[PDB]
């Protein structure tokens, strides 16, 4: 791919399902749209 | 990781993520014998 454009943010363990294509609700509408049909690879790592 | 990922279909997703029911009819036409198909009316057999 021409540019990876890797992203960085921290969430709590309730938004993992919100960072997903096509989903709605406060979280992921207020902040990261993460628009549907994007080629993606979201990695969630416990940072406790 | 578990090899299967469930997907929760919701009425609020766009057409790219909505569920679709698909039926694939797989068949060979050139196999010499057949036991099925043909909505045709037969005639007599002339024999010459």
């Amino acid at each position: 791919f021409t540019n990876v454009y890797a992203d960085s943010f921290v969430i709590k363990g309730n938004e993992v399902s919100q960072i997903a294509p096509g989903q709605t609700g406060n979280i992921a509408d207020y902040n990261y749209k993460l628009p549907d049909d994007f080629t993606g690879c979201v990695i969630a790592w416990n940072s406790n | 990781y578990f090899p299967l990922q469930s997907y929760g279909f919701r009425p609020t997703y766009g057409v790219g993520h909505q569920p679709y029911r698909v039926v694939v009819l797989s068949f060979e036409l050139l196999h010499a014998p057949a036991t099925v198909c043909g909505p045709k009316k037969s005639t007599n057999l002339v024999k010459n």
